[PDB]
C-alpha cells in the first residue's frame, strides 16, 4: 500500500520531502500542468 | 589513419596479412613463394598462387587488394551480418581474412577448392578496371535498405546501389576501419580535460561506443559577452541530435571527407546538390571512359590524388634514386649501387575492353624518393585522376537540340579529339593488318584489335553533379553560340535540367572553371566550406572570377550586375541572345502491357502479327503430360457440324 | 478564322485550354498542323530570348534573415527554460 | 506431400504443376 512503501523510503533509502524553492515559472508549470496541455 | 586519409586497400592489406600470419595456424590445427610473376599468371592464364608444405597451392594477393586466379583479377568484397537489429553494434563484417580462412578449413576437411570459391562464390567478383576510380572502389563494398544512426563515419549514406538491391549493397567511408570484433570503427577528436597525459587525442569508436559520446560536428567561431565554452553547436547523442553547450561535448569529427564513400568525396562543391544527385554522380563516374589524352580538372575536391596513389593505375618508385633512362617500354632507376628496370604497360586491354597505357612522368637525372611518381597511366595526370576534359559550356536552350538531357556540341570536340578513346577488343591473320568491329591488329597470341572511337551522336556525356547528357547534334563552330572575346563555345547544355534535379553545384564550377583556366590556376577545395562562414563558395567563386576579369582585362567574365551571366552573340546571325548565360569550363566526362495497348487501339491483325501455333500446340502436349486433353471443335453456323481442329 | 485574340500572357495552363477548343472546333488533322507550328515557335522564342540560371538568379525572400534569426531566438530560450525545469522534454520537442 | 525430393546438388525437382505455373532527339 501507499503507507508502507513511504515508510519503507524514509527508513531503508532515506527519503525526506524536503523542500524546493521554485521560481515563478517553475511553480507554474506544476500547477497548470495538472489541469491538461492547452 | 589517425592524422592521414588511410589507403584505401588498407583493409584488404590488412586482412591477408592477418590470414597468413595467424590464419594458417588456426586451420592446420611453411609458405614457397611463387614460381611465376604476376605478368607471366595473367599472360599465360594461370594462377599466383604460393605453395604450402606439399598440401597444395594458396593465392595470394597483389597490394592493391586482388587476387589472380586463371589469368582474371578477383576481389573478394566485405559481407555484414548479424553477429535494434539494425545497429551496427549488433552487425559484424566478414572480410577477406574470414573467407579465405573458412576454404583453407574446407578444404581440410588444397588446390581446387580455392579455384571453386573464387569462381563460384558470390562475393569473388571480376575487378572492375574500367577506369581508376573503378579497380580502387570494388574492394570497399559492403554486402547485405534504410540508414541508421550507427552508420555514420563507417558506412557512407549516399553510395548505394540503383534497382532492386538498393540499401543492401553499401561502400565503408573513407576513414573508416575494421576492429577487433569484426566491427566497424571511425576516428573523433577526444577533448580532454585539463589533468590527463593524453598522448594522441585521436580515437577509434566501435558503432557500440558511439552512442554514449556527444559527438559535435561544429566549429568554435562564436563569441559574445560570455565564455566560448557556454556557446551552443550541434551535437549526436544517444542517435539523435542536440544542441549543447562546447563544455558538454566530448568528441569532434574534424576529418573533412569522414562520413562519405570515395565517389561522393569526387564532387566539388557536393553541399550545394541534392543527395539523390550525388548517388547517380558516384555511378557515373564509374561508368567513365579513360581518353587517349587526359587532363587534371580546373577544380575538385583534392582527393584525385588519393585516388591516383591507391589505384595502382601509375608506377611509384620502390626505392630512391636517380633516373638513368627512360623510353616507352621502361624506366632505368639506380640507388646505392642498385640498378632497377621497371616495364611500363603499353595499350593493354583492360576487363571492359578499355585501354591502360603509361607514360614517364620523369627524366633522365632526377632524384627519387621511395614511394614517388614515376609514371603516368590512362585517367591520370601528375598523380590525380583524370577522367575527363574542361570544356567551354554555356546554359541556354538551342533550338530543341537540348531538349532534356539532350547535348548540343561543337565539331571542334570531334576534329579536336577532345574525347577520342581507344578501345581494345579481344577475340578468342597478320600484326598490324587493318581488318573489317573496325579496327587494327595490335597484338596475336587470341587477337586483339584496337579502336580509335571520337565522340558521335547517341554517345553520353556527365559532369560529377549527376548531370548526364546524350549528344544529339554536332555543329560547326560558326553555328555556336559564342561569347564576348569571339571564341565560340563548345557544349550547350539545357538550363532547365538544373531546378528540377536541384544540383546547383555545377553551377559553381563552371564559374569557378572560367576563372582557372584564364588565371592559370586548379582548385583543390574541400567539401562543406560553408562551416568557414555564409555563402563561402559563392564569396570564393564571386572574387576568383573578378581577379581573372581584371587581371586578364575580360569584363565580361564578371559583370557587376549579373555575376557569372555575360550576353552571347547567335553564330547564325550575330545578334546578341536577350538574356545574359551563364558560362563556364566544367569537368565533363564520357560515359561507356504492349498486348493490352493493341487491343485498346483495336488493332486485332496487328496483334495477331506479333503474336505468330507453337505456343499453343506445346501447350497441348503439356496439359497431356497431366492426362488432360484440350480439343478446339469449330460449329458450322451453315449446317452445324463439328470440325476438330488439327492441333 | 475567328480565332480570338489573345493579348496577356500564354502559360501551360492556358496553352492546354486553347488546344481542347482548337480539336473541338477545327478537327485533329488541323490542331496536329497547329501543334507543329506552336511547338516550333516555342523552341526558336526559347533560343532567341536565352533563358539561363546564375547564383544571382537564385533569389531568397528578403525576410528570411529576420525570420531565421526570431525562430534561433525563441529556441535558446525554451533551450535554457527546459534546463532549469520550467518546461518537460515533450514541450521542447514540439516546439 | 512436405519435404519435396531433391537431387545431389540440393535443388527440388519442378513437376509439371510448376512448369504450367538509342534514341535522339529530333526538333523537327
Amino acid at each position: 500500500t501507499e503507507d508502507e512503501a513511504r515508510r519503507r523510503n524514509w527508513i531503508e533509502r532515506g527519503w525526506a520531502p524536503w523542500e524546493e524553492i521554485l521560481t515563478p515559472e517553475a511553480d507554474f508549470a506544476r500547477k497548470s500542468l495538472n489541469e491538461g496541455e492547452e | 589513419g589517425t592524422s592521414t586519409i588511410p589507403g584505401f586497400n588498407q583493409i584488404q592489406f590488412e586482412g591477408f596479412y592477418r590470414f597468413i600470419d595467424q590464419g594458417l595456424i588456426e586451420e592446420l590445427s611453411q609458405l614457397v613463394e611463387p614460381l611465376i610473376k604476376e605478368r607471366d599468371a595473367v599472360y599465360e592464364s594461370l594462377t599466383y598462387s604460393s605453395e604450402l608444405y606439399f598440401i597444395g597451392n594458396i593465392p595470394l594477393m597483389n597490394s592493391l587488394g586482388t587476387f589472380i586466379v586463371n589469368g582474371i583479377y578477383r576481389v573478394v568484397i566485405n559481407q555484414i551480418l548479424q553477429s535494434d537489429m539494425n545497429h551496427l553494434k549488433n552487425k559484424r563484417i566478414r572480410s577477406v581474412a574470414d573467407l579465405l580462412q573458412d576454404q583453407l578449413g574446407l578444404a581440410l576437411a588444397l588446390t581446387t577448392t580455392y579455384e571453386s570459391f573464387f569462381g563460384l562464390h558470390p562475393l569473388s567478383q571480376v575487378l572492375d578496371r574500367t577506369n581508376p576510380l573503378t579497380q580502387i572502389v570494388h574492394g570497399r563494398k559492403l554486402s547485405y535498405r534504410d540508414i541508421h544512426p550507427s552508420h555514420y563515419g563507417r558506412i557512407c549514406p549516399i553510395d548505394t546501389s540503383e534497382g532492386i538491391n538498393v540499401g543492401l549493397i553499401g561502400s565503408l567511408s573513407i576513414h573508416a576501419r575494421i576492429g577487433d570484433w569484426g566491427s566497424l570503427e571511425s576516428p573523433f577528436y577526444e577533448l580532454v580535460e585539463k589533468s590527463k597525459k593524453a598522448q594522441i587525442r585521436m580515437l577509434f569508436l566501435s558503432p557500440s561506443q558511439d552512442e554514449y559520446y556527444m559527438i559535435a560536428a561544429g566549429n568554435s567561431l562564436a563569441l559574445n559577452r560570455g565564455i566560448q565554452e557556454e556557446q551552443v553547436v550541434p551535437a549526436r547523442y544517444r542517435q539523435e541530435f542536440l544542441t549543447i553547450a562546447w563544455e558538454e561535448v566530448h568528441l569532434r569529427s574534424i576529418f573533412p571527407f569522414q562520413y562519405f564513400s570515395i565517389g561522393a568525396s569526387l564532387i566539388p562543391f557536393i553541399e550545394h546538390n541534392d543527395a539523390n544527385r550525388a548517388l547517380m554522380s558516384s555511378n557515373m563516374q564509374r561508368q567513365a571512359v579513360p581518353l587517349s589524352r587526359s587532363e587534371k580538372c580546373i577544380v575538385g575536391t583534392g582527393l584525385e590524388r588519393q585516388v591516383a596513389l591507391d589505384s595502382g593505375v601509375p608506377a611509384i618508385a620502390e626505392h630512391e634514386g636517380k633516373i638513368l633512362y627512360t623510353d616507352t617500354e621502361k624506366i632505368i632507376l639506380s640507388g646505392n649501387e642498385n640498378t632497377l628496370s621497371i616495364p611500363l604497360i603499353m595499350y593493354q586491354r583492360s576487363n571492359k575492353n578499355t585501354c591502360m597505357h603509361q607514360k614517364p612522368q620523369v627524366r633522365r637525372g632526377k632524384c627519387i624518393k621511395k614511394g614517388q611518381i614515376l609514371a603516368d597511366g590512362a585517367a591520370t595526370v601528375g598523380g590525380e585522376l583524370a577522367l575527363g576534359k574542361n570544356v567551354l559550356v554555356a546554359y541556354m536552350p538551342w533550338e530543341g537540340y537540348n531538349f532534356e538531357d539532350a547535348v548540343l556540341i561543337s565539331e571542334c570536340l570531334v576534329y579536336g579529339d577532345i574525347y577520342t578513346s581507344f578501345h581494345i577488343r579481344k577475340y578468342e591473320v597478320m600484326l598490324g593488318s587493318w581488318v573489317e568491329g573496325r579496327g587494327r591488329v595490335i597484338d596475336v597470341r587470341r587477337v586483339y584489335i584496337s579502336q580509335k572511337r571520337e565522340i558521335k551522336v547517341g554517345d553520353k556525356v556527365a559532369g560529377r553533379h549527376g548531370n548526364k547528357g546524350i549528344i544529339s547534334k554536332i555543329l560547326p563552330r560558326q553555328d555556336m553560340p559564342y561569347l564576348q572575346d569571339g571564341r565560340p563555345v563548345d557544349m550547350v547544355f539545357n538550363p532547365l535540367g538544373v531546378p528540377s534535379r536541384m544540383n546547383v553545384g555545377q553551377i559553381f564550377e563552371c564559374s569557378l572553371g572560367l576563372a582557372g583556366s584564364l588565371l592559370d590556376r586548379h582548385y583543390r577545395i574541400a567539401p562543406f566550406d560553408e562551416r568557414y562562414e555564409q555563402e563561402a563558395s559563392r564569396k570564393l567563386v564571386f572574387s576568383e572570377l573578378y581577379e581573372a576579369s581584371k587581371q586578364t582585362a575580360n569584363p565580361w567574365v564578371f559583370e557587376p550586375e549579373y555575376p557569372g551571366k555575360s550576353r552571347i552573340f547567335d553564330g547564325r546571325t550575330g545578334d546578341p541572345f536577350e538574356q545574359p548565360v551563364i558560362i563556364g569550363k566544367p569537368y565533363i566526362l564520357k560515359l561507356i502491357m504492349e498486348v493490352w495497348a493493341l487491343e485498346g487501339f483495336g488493332v486485332a491483325h496487328i496483334l495477331q502479327e506479333m503474336l505468330t501455333p507453337e505456343s499453343f500446340r506445346l501447350l497441348v502436349r503439356e496439359l497431356r503430360s497431366l492426362a488432360l486433353e484440350l480439343n478446339h471443335f469449330l460449329v458450322s453456323e451453315k449446317n452445324f457440324q463439328i470440325n476438330r481442329k488439327e492441333v | 478564322a475567328n480565332l480570338v485574340f489573345h493579348n496577356k500572357v500564354i502559360d501551360g495552363t492556358a496553352i492546354k485550354r486553347l488546344i481542347s477548343r482548337l480539336i473541338d472546333h477545327f478537327g485533329m488533322a488541323y490542331t496536329s498542323h497547329i501543334l507543329d507550328q506552336v511547338k516550333t515557335l516555342g523552341f526558336q522564342q526559347a533560343t532567341a530570348t536565352s533563358i539561363s540560371l546564375g547564383i544571382d538568379d537564385l533569389l531568397t525572400i528578403p525576410s528570411k534573415g529576420w525570420l531565421v534569426q526570431d525562430a534561433e531566438q525563441q529556441s535558446l530560450i525554451l533551450e535554457k527554460h527546459h534546463h532549469y525545469g520550467n518546461v518537460h522534454a515533450v514541450e521542447k520537442l514540439r516546439q | 506431400r512436405g519435404q519435396p525430393m531433391r537431387d545431389g546438388h540440393n535443388k527440388v525437382y519442378k513437376s509439371f504443376s510448376d512448369v504450367i505455373e538509342v534514341i535522339v532527339v529530333g526538333p523537327s
